[PDB]
């Protein structure tokens, strides 16, 4: 056996057989934390056009 | 970037804008990070998703017992506890935080 | 009555003891769904 951080692959599947995956692996994206805006149209917001 | 840790520093210094790698090894580094300044967008948007697993000998006849037992932990809530272990961090990828600047 | 199931079918351990599965073609969880609540402040009157 080869328990570890082994990613299931098509090429590896035809030379060795794997088990049911216990951890999901994909292709993700990082980014720095966003500070956050303040809805630049905020001044007309705390009311309604009817009011 | 030839080093995973070095790429983060370049990303944290504004040199880069996005580091792309495996979810199971990049989510852990996003969770375990001081300041919680790194957030991923791999919330179900992971592309070409293949899980981990236990390799065998292609005829080892251990596949069925291993799969049955491994699915038992996944069927139960066993693997989740091990995820709250090492594969976790103090930082939360979820926002759970409001800032007024 | 059939030889091969092609449909969203979650992998478990009970059913795995009578069949053989394949590698999943999609990964998903179980998230509670609730009706979205439209925000509206009560504020009965300015007298409140
Ligand atoms: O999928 C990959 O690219 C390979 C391998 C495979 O099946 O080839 N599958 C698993 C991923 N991986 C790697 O080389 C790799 C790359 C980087 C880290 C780790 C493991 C732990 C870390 C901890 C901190 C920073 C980086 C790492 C493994």
């Amino acid at each position: 056996m080869a328990i570890g951080s082994l990613t299931i692959n098509e090429e590896r599947s035809e030379i060795v057989d794997f088990s049911v995956p216990f951890v999901e692996t994909g292709i993700s994206v990082m980014v720095a934390r966003s500070n956050g805006t303040v809805s630049p149209s905020a001044f007309l917001e705390p009311y309604s056009p009817a009011v | 970037q030839p080093r995973v840790e070095e790429a983060l520093t370049q990303l944290k210094a504004g040199k880069l804008d996005a580091f792309i790698y495996d979810a199971a090894v990049l989510n852990y580094m996003a969770r375990k990070d001081e300041g919680c300044k790194l957030v991923t967008i791999g919330s179900g948007k992971v592309f070409a998703t293949t899980g981990y697993g236990i390799a065998l000998h292609k005829g080892s006849r251990w596949k069925r017992p291993i799969d049955l037992a491994l699915l038992q932990f996944l069927g139960d809530d066993e693997i989740e506890m091990l995820e709250r272990l090492w594969l976790s961090g103090i930082c939360h990828n979820d926002k759970i935080e409001v800032m007024s600047s | 009555q059939a030889d091969m199931i092609v449909a969203p079918l979650t992998i478990n351990n009970e059913r795995a003891q009578y069949i053989e599965f394949s590698k999943p073609f999609k990964y998903q969880g179980l998230t509670i769904l609730v009706k979205k609540e439209i925000p509206r402040s009560t504020l009965d009157s300015f007298m409140q």
